């Protein structure tokens, strides 16, 4: 049976509560698992390529994506609501902070300059929303490393260590058996492929997997050499070699 | 009946409109947040729903805020439609101030800001906000004050309330307990008593809360929106005798 | 009727990735008369179906050709005004075509700035398709048309164009000709061949009688413009078809 | 086929298989409610004349317009919904003052009957190709009684669907169909004014609820030489204790 | 007649060993007049601060305007302003109005609380940043005042040292100028407190 | 049915519904009143008083003033009422800058009907579940003035009337204790008139209710608990029987 | 009746344990699964609106 | 059960609804529209030359078959084959060749087939959002001989998704095709394919879609394109009987 208080967004049901966003929810937990956690001196971003086809080159298409040099992301559920909120993303730092500011943003008021590019897709019928999550994670120096989650209600609950996606509980259930206080990046990282070995079928090499971190600046990327204080970027997409070591260090 | 409830507008042969209702009970999903008015100084408080364990509920306060150094807030709805209307009331303070170059009185936005939820109730194919709020203020006029906005539009001073879920004791506990001196550290002994007593959980840690403190109590008078960090309140804690 | 639920809008589409609108709107081309046009080896002449339904109506001047700017015709076969809609946006940018860029527009470029038109009605919610298909061809510099259009926003390239409720027969008499005459029509025997068509195209409604229209255009006798006739040409045209049908 | 009324109602721009529109035919039926109106015209005056629907003995009955000025030489009434008057006559009169400035002259009746006739249409095009700016086609039946030099002394019924009529001895509202049989037979063309206020003042009396007095109605009566006037209740009351001193005898 | 030579005003800008060093003038009036000895033509926000030049009613204007902001970029960031961005925000906030624009002299002055280092700039009416270390200034009587305090200054100087420069710096050159001059102002200011002294010169 | 949910449609009588509607809507709200003699024009509205915590200073008292020489009261619902009176005193006070002779009485209240006649022409607009009560005079002159406005945005004069709750007990109490051609004579006997109008429903409190009266001279004021308590129990004496 | 279970509860440890009787420690920890697991049953989710 | 609750509640004619298993249909119908001519083509890489091959009917006599053509050469370097409605694949067409120009003038250069499947795509969503236009029911390939990548194939779908494939066909019949040559890829383990020559490249692609798809072919049947370095073009018919002599 239905509810008619589920085919539209406006309308309020006897409990209070809204119609579609209960739904887009469950949108993503259909979709493959992705995760990120934290660590003392770096934060960790990953996610696995179910790759549909042999003949699909899963290479031309990243599922983590650059916001700024200092914040990444990752998803999980429903793509084309990804390369469409990024790209209308990373220019409002270009565009509402940035230019009047100088300097690139924060990790947080990036995140309110995301969450109203997802609510703006859930006050008006005419619009789906987008059937999707993040897990934005970044740097600055006032407040530190971060990690954020983002919603497609445009709610943005923080958190340690977390995973989303069908695999999730059963990644969060294993996360606090394996999680500290006092955690380092290296010891963070291959914690977060092991978790990602359940949550899995078949292979689990570098053509299936990618992720991401953040550190000291690595300013070998930054491409101009002679500037004093301008240390370069602090976000790294770990090459396939530089992964498919580790494994056999596991 | 023919069913009247799916738009705002659409008044029962009976005068009421369904839909602003329900808002009226998408508010008990909340969590608590509770306000006292002392005789030198209000006090707020709070409580969260949420509290796993690895999720930093340390500095991020998701229901207190301010609106400048006077006033504060508690918020008690949806979060989608909070930030929505608390910077458009910092931006409404600022745009006051910014034109008379004297400070905004709360009589004025609450006011306001409550006839901007009134804007949506009435018109279009617009949803009534999910919010309510617990200002705390100071003024010249009156000096201390405490008020409520529904999410229809109706506003009401008060000298406590709580809202959220299970006002209903923590109503009941506070109006039959509730001096009318009641100095500051003798009010926030009783808002604790209150979500001690109302809540479903045993535990009432120090994470799950945040309750802060306006204050006149300095000497060269001035305003100290002065919010506690989880430190303090485990001395408010183990003071008590949980 | 297979959707009872997908009928009744735009801009959707059934299980059968299907949108049936349209294929409601096919069928009111179906009850329409007929409307013909040949290619040949320097232009095209088309033709129509004229019914009277009294015998009141002038005869004439009830034309149903609409002439596009000297060098490109259009006739229909369905409802009449979608399409007289149709040919005056046709008519009008082609102007906007030739301020830009000085030419008399082509004939393929004029399609596509209908068969992209026509294609938008049938993706909004708020307007309704065209009950029509029409013909169009004409000349240019690289040689000469001819196209059909048809409510789907779809157009091709046709030897032979029929349309109406004599489809099914008109679609016989010129694969006919296009098996005997590989080596292309000239532009004075098309014509009465085309009349003999209409004639026989007819007997779905023997009952009531008609009128019959033709319009040509071809670079030999005309210099490369469109024109409507008059005179012992179609007289004798007449004269060629209703004979050998008896 | 049972089901043509019934679903083919509310939408205004819905054909019924019958031909007809029905939310038109509706606001027909509002000014059937409300209260009562005459018009009788003459070669030597018009005139008016309604009922009021006491409601209330503590009411300050001089509020409740049923009547009105429009222009110095025309008058109109209304017996229907109330509220969709106001944004009538505001229009009607700002054409007569307007049509003042751009041709200085005291506009004809039936003109201003036709700038009304097209505004209610404005759920629709108007005229001058214009688009909309309603939905809810207003009771608001009028009679506008009226003078102008190229043919006398005039009234006309303008309705919502536009359509209107130069009647002679109209009668609308609620008291009509028994009325405008009542007058269907006593017109004359060779009447006078008084020869009229007082059959408008025995119709009147018959078809209404209540007794009649002065209180419960009124009456207007415009002239070439001194214009639109609303008569007064002493004035009023002559005329009715007249027609007993008549009535008798 | 320029906007920028009609009320008169002058400013000042200098480094020090942790300390730096900021003043103004208080005349103010029409043109060849003066109605006041008393017009703050300094102000700051937060720890940081700023002064202004020219036309008065672009001082007064633009006092509010960054005011209306920095009481949300402390309430939406939880964190006050430091200066390196306040520098350059004055730029775009007044880079928009490159056609019909405001008529001032800028300066700015603070402390970075991360690094405990100093901090001063300039600008102009369109957003130049100018970041010289020494000093800087602005007002109607600049070229009367680059002569003055370059010849004066050191590096590396210590704060009442380095108040006594500014003052003499300041008011042999304003009391040369047409236009002003009547009191002054000056703040000196440290890591963590701030003072202010007020100087004594003529008066009508 | 089907006729009675939208503004733009009939039914096939003739009534349009949802503004019926809201006029029930007003009597799910309190009582209020409004008397007029020669000298005086007054106004009553039963208040509550239920609540302990809720301060008492600012009591949610229906009155409002759109100028010196004008008030007004409502029913219905509040969050409403705090527009039409929002942009009522605009009005008034955007007159007499454009005309410097301040607000006729009727070119007020055709602006707070015109505000609801409105709001009832197109749909994805609701009416205001409202009705209020005009009192005040004009500039130079004595005749003493009321109105009503009403969601349908009609309006009529009145020289006694009674809204919001079990005003079907008001009125005829009303119709008698009045009489058109001999009014209240003095600003005592308008409110005794006005008092004991509201006795009949208020379970004989005193706390219970607010008046306010207005007079020329830009003249307004709100009275006193304790004026009321000798105005109250005065009449207990009078049914001693 | 939650208690119903405990004193049950209870019980039920010794007989694990082939032990016939209890102390207060059989119950002591009854507690930590009719309440803490009502708590540690459905309140496993995180997305939620304030 | 899958569409029982579907088609009788909604959830089949409003794009922008959810079903409470997160699926949203219309789109997920859309595709049945891709198949409504029986259509198949391919395309394979080089070592530095690229090919897509189409049947092209035999329906009725009458048409001229010059200019039935699923082929449009959008700008240079670029080229794109539909699988769908020839209308609805007009309008993704056309919103192209007027969307490489003025980024050519604008920035300086041509674009490659990795923006024009990004941004073509970054549409397809949008209108997947709004209910400005129902999504155009198609599944389009591009092609392209870039600078920077070397040979490159990229496809697009009505939601959005986009991969550059190695070689790909579609339609009704890819299972029969693709696995005639997945299979031959794991023998050798080259993404691209030998025969340097553009010509001889074709002759392996026709002979796959011979075998696998079902029938032979004769030159009339058949359209077919290519991509080089500063061209992108069509072809003639002989390449078949100089197939057939050989074997």
């Amino acid at each position: 049976m239905t509810d008619r208080y589920s085919f539209s967004l406006t309308t309020f049901s006897p409990s209070g509560k809204l119609g579609q966003i209960d739904y887009a929810l469950t949108a993503v937990k259909q979709g493959v698992t992705s995760l990120g956690i934290k660590a003392t001196n770096g934060v960790v971003i990953a996610t696995e390529k179910k790759s549909s086809s042999p003949l699909a080159m899963s290479e031309t298409l990243s599922k983590v994506s650059l916001l700024t040099p200092d914040i990444g992301a990752v998803y999980s559920g429903m793509g084309p609501d990804y390369r469409v909120l990024v790209d209308k993303s990373r220019k409002v730092a270009h565009t509402s902070y940035k230019r009047i500011y100088g300097e690139y943003p924060p990790t947080k008021l990036l995140v309110s300059e995301v969450a109203k590019i997802m609510q703006e897709a859930t006050q008006s019928g005419g619009v789906r929303p987008f059937g999707v999550s993040l897990l934005i994670a970044g740097h600055d120096e006032f407040n530190g490393f971060s990690l954020y989650q983002v919603d497609p209600s445009g709610s943005y609950f923080p958190w340690k260590a977390t995973a989303i996606g069908k695999g999730s509980v059963a990644a969060k259930t294993f996360l606090e058996k394996r999680w500290n206080d006092e955690l380092e990046l290296e010891d963070a990282i291959h914690i977060a492929l092991l978790t990602l070995k359940e949550s899995v079928e078949g292979e689990f090499n570098g053509d299936t997997i990618e992720l991401a971190i953040i550190g000291d600046e690595n300013p070998d990327l930054l491409g101009y050499t002679g500037i004093p204080t301008d240390k370069g970027p602090r976000f790294r997409k770990l090459t396939s070699q530089e992964i498919n070591d580790r494994l056999e260090a596991l | 009946s023919r069913r009247y409830d799916s738009r705002t507008t659409i008044f029962s042969p009976e005068g009421r409109l369904y839909q602003v209702e329900y808002a009226l009970e998408s508010i008990s999903h909340a969590g608590t947040a509770i306000g006292i008015m002392a005789s030198d100084g209000i006090v707020l408080a709070a409580e969260r729903k949420v509290t796993s364990t690895l999720l930093e509920q340390d500095t991020s306060t998701e229901k207190l805020y301010k609106l400048n150094d006077k006033i504060a807030v508690a918020v008690a709805g949806l979060t989608a439609d909070a930030e929505i209307l608390i910077n458009t009331a910092r931006i409404h303070a600022q745009n006051y101030l910014k034109t008379y170059n004297e400070d905004i009185p709360v009589e004025i936005l609450v006011r306001r800001l409550s006839d901007i939820k009134q804007g949506y109730t009435q018109h279009g194919g617009l949803r009534p906000f999910g919010v309510s709020f617990i200002y705390a203020g100071y003024d010249d006029r009156y000096g201390y004050q405490l008020y409520t906005s529904n999410p229809s539009g109706n506003y009401t001073g008060w000298k406590a309330i709580s809202v959220g879920a299970n006002t209903s004791a923590a109503q009941t506990l506070l109006q039959m307990d509730y001096k009318d001196d009641m100095k500051v550290d003798d009010a926030i002994e009783l808002a604790l008593k209150t979500l001690s007593k109302t809540t479903d959980s045993s535990a009432l840690t120090y994470d799950r809360l945040e309750f802060a403190t306006i204050r006149k109590g300095a000497n060269d008078g001035e305003v100290y929106q002065k919010i506690f960090k989880p430190q303090e309140i485990k001395d408010i804690l183990v003071k008590t005798g949980i | 009727s297979i959707g009872t639920g997908y009928d009744l809008s735009n801009s959707v589409f059934s299980p059968d990735g299907r949108n049936f609108q349209v294929e409601y709107a096919v069928k009111a081309v179906e009850n329409g008369t007929t409307s013909i046009g040949i290619k040949c080896n320097d232009g095209v002449v088309f033709a129509v179906e004229k019914l009277i339904t009294s015998k009141l109506l002038v005869p004439q001047k009830n034309v149903k050709i609409q002439v596009v700017d000297r060098h490109i015709g259009c006739v229909y076969s369905g409802l009449i005004p979608d399409g007289r809609h149709l040919v005056n946006r046709g008519r009008e940018e082609a102007a906007s075509f030739k301020k830009l860029y000085k030419t008399p527009i082509p004939i393929p470029a004029f399609a596509d700035r209908l068969g992209q038109y026509v294609q938008a009605h049938t993706l909004y919610n708020s307007v309704r398709p065209f009950g029509v298909s029409t013909i169009f061809g004409g000349v240019d510099k690289n040689g000469a048309h001819l196209y059909m259009l048809e409510p789907s926003g779809s157009y091709w390239g046709y030897k032979g164009a029929a349309t109406g409720k004599g489809r099914q027969s008109a679609k016989a008499e010129l694969e006919k000709l296009v098996d005997h005459h590989p080596e292309g029509l000239s532009a004075r025997e098309a014509v009465k061949q085309a009349a003999k068509i209409i004639y026989l195209a007819h007997e779905d409604n023997k009952e009531k009688d008609f009128e019959l229209e033709i319009s040509w255009c071809s670079l030999s006798e005309t210099n490369g413009l469109h024109k409507f006739v008059k005179g012992d040409l179609l007289q004798e045209a007449i004269d060629f078809a209703q004979k050998e049908i008896n | 086929m049972f089901l043509t009324r019934s679903e083919y109602d509310r939408g205004v721009s819905t054909f019924s298989p019958e031909g007809r529109l029905f939310q038109v035919e509706y606001s027909l039926e509002a000014i059937k409610l409300g209260s009562t109106a005459i018009g009788i015209a003459t070669k030597e005056g018009v005139v008016l004349g309604v009922e009021k629907r006491a409601t209330s003995p503590l009411l300050e009955s001089d509020s409740i317009e049923k009547i009105v000025e429009i222009d110095r030489h025309i008058g109109c009434a209304m017996s229907g919904l109330t509220a969709d008057a106001r944004s009538m006559i505001e229009h009607a009169r700002t054409a007569a003052v307007t049509h003042n400035l751009y041709y200085d002259e005291d506009i004809n009746v039936e003109s201003l009957t036709q700038s009304v006739c097209d505004l209610a249409l404005r759920f629709g095009e108007g005229a001058s190709g214009e688009e909309r700016l309603m939905s809810r086609p207003f009771g608001v039946a009028l009679l506008i009684a009226g003078h102008d030099a190229d043919d006398g002394y005039q009234l006309f019924h303008a309705e919502p669907s536009g359509t209107f009529y130069r009647y002679n001895a109209k009668a609308i509202g609620s008291g009509s169909e028994g009325a405008q049989a009542e007058l269907l037979n006593e017109w004359h063309s060779s009447l006078t004014l008084k020869e009229a206020e007082l059959l408008v003042l025995k119709i009147l009396k018959q078809v209404m609820e209540e007794k009649l007095d002065e209180n419960n109605a009124q009456l207007s009566c415009i002239t070439k030489q001194d214009g639109f006037k609303i008569y007064d209740n002493e004035k009023t009351a002559e005329l009715i204790k007249e027609l007993k001193e008549k009535e008798a005898a | 007649s320029d906007p920028s030579s009609i009320n008169g005003g002058i400013v000042v800008a200098m480094t020090g060993k942790d300390c730096v060093a900021i003043a103004c003038d208080l005349r103010l009036g029409s043109q060849s007049l003066g109605v006041s000895n008393k017009f703050e033509k300094i102000f700051h926000y937060g720890h940081v601060f700023l002064g202004i030049t020219g036309l008065a009613t672009d001082v007064t204007t633009l006092n509010e305007m960054f005011r209306y902001k920095t009481n949300l970029y402390k309430l939406k960031e939880e964190r006050a302003i430091e200066p390196e961005t306040f520098t350059q925000l004055v730029s775009s906030s007044l880079y928009e109005r490159r056609f019909g624009p405001y008529f001032v002299g800028p300066v700015v002055a603070g402390i970075n609380s991360k690094s405990g280092k100093p901090f001063i700039a300039g600008f102009d009416l369109i957003g130049c940043i100018d970041e010289a270390k020494d000093f800087i200034v602005s007002g109607t009587a600049s070229d009367q005042l680059f002569g003055m305090c370059e010849s004066l200054y050191e590096p590396n100087l210590e704060p009442e040292d380095l108040f006594e420069t500014i003052s003499q710096a300041l008011l042999n050159a304003a009391d040369r100028d047409a236009l002003s001059g009547w009191g002054a102002v000056v703040y000196i200011i440290k890591k963590d407190e701030v003072v202010k002294r007020y100087l004594k010169m003529r008066q009508d | 049915s089907g006729y009675d949910r939208a503004l733009s449609i009939f039914s096939p009588d003739g009534h349009i519904f949802q503004v019926e509607y809201a006029l029930e809507a007003v009597k799910r709200g309190t009582c209020a009143v409004g008397v007029k003699g020669k000298n005086c024009v007054v106004l009553g509205c039963e208040r509550r008083s239920t609540l302990k915590l809720q301060d008492t200073r600012i009591t949610p008292s229906k009155v409002s003033k759109i100028d010196s020489h004008v008030v007004l009261s409502f029913s219905g619902l509040n969050a409403d009422s705090r527009i039409l009176i929002e942009k009522a005193r605009v009005e008034a006070q955007s007159h007499r800058l454009t005309l410097e002779d301040p607000v006729t009485v009727e070119y007020l209240t055709r602006y707070v009907a015109g505000v609801q006649q409105r709001y009832t022409q197109s749909g994805g607009v609701r009416p205001f579940g409202v009705s209020t009560l005009i009192a005040g005079f004009d500039p130079r002159d004595d005749e003493p003035k009321l109105y009503q406005t009403e969601p349908s945005g009609i309006y009529s004069s009145w020289s006694a009337q009674t809204i919001g709750r079990n005003s079907k007990t008001v009125r005829e109490f009303l119709e008698k204790n009045y009489d058109r051609k001999e009014p209240p004579a003095t600003v005592e006997e308008c409110v005794k008139l006005t008092v004991r109008s509201l006795l009949e429903v208020v379970q004989t409190g005193a706390k219970n209710i607010e008046i306010t009266v207005v007079k020329p001279d830009s003249d307004i004021v709100a009275l006193s608990s304790e004026e009321i308590n000798q105005y109250v129990t005065q009449i207990e004496q009078e049914k001693q029987e | 009746a939650d208690v119903k279970g405990v004193c049950t509860e209870a019980g039920m440890y010794a007989l694990r344990e082939r032990r016939i009787h209890v102390t207060q420690e059989d119950f002591e920890l009854a507690v930590g699964k009719v309440m803490n697991k009502n708590q540690e049953t459905a309140i496993s989710v995180a997305k939620l609106f304030k | 059960s899958g569409a029982a609750a579907a088609s009788a509640a909604g959830y089949d004619r409003h794009i922008t609804i959810f079903s409470p298993e997160g699926r949203l249909y219309q789109v997920e119908y859309a595709f049945k529209a891709t198949n409504q001519t029986n259509i198949n083509s391919l395309a394979v890489r080089g070592k530095d030359c690229t090919v897509v091959i189409s049947q092209k009917k035999v329906p009725d006599k009458l048409l001229d078959p010059t200019t039935v053509s699923y082929i449009f050469c959008i700008s240079r370097t670029i080229g794109m084959v539909v699988n769908g409605p020839i209308p609805d694949a007009r309008n993704a067409a056309l919103r192209a060749k007027a969307e490489a120009a003025e980024f050519r003038y604008k920035y300086g250069y041509d674009m490659p087939c990795d923006v024009l499947a990004k941004r073509m795509a970054n549409l397809s969503q949008i209108y997947t959002q709004r209910a400005y236009m129902r999504p155009l029911g198609v599944i389009l390939t591009f092609v392209s001989v870039d600078e920077e990548l070397g040979p490159s194939i990229y496809k697009t779908d009505p939601a959005g998704y986009y991969v550059g494939y190695k070689a790909t066909a579609t339609g009704p019949k890819q299972q029969e095709i693709t696995t005639n040559l997945e299979n031959h890829f794991k023998k050798s383990k080259i993404d691209h394919i030998n025969e340097e020559s553009w010509e001889k490249v074709v002759e392996f692609a026709i002979t796959h879609m011979i075998d696998a798809l079902g029938t032979e072919f004769s030159k009339n049947d058949l359209e077919v394109g290519v991509a080089t370095k500063d061209k992108f073009f069509t072809l003639s018919a002989e390449n078949i009987e100089e197939r057939l002599v050989a074997i």
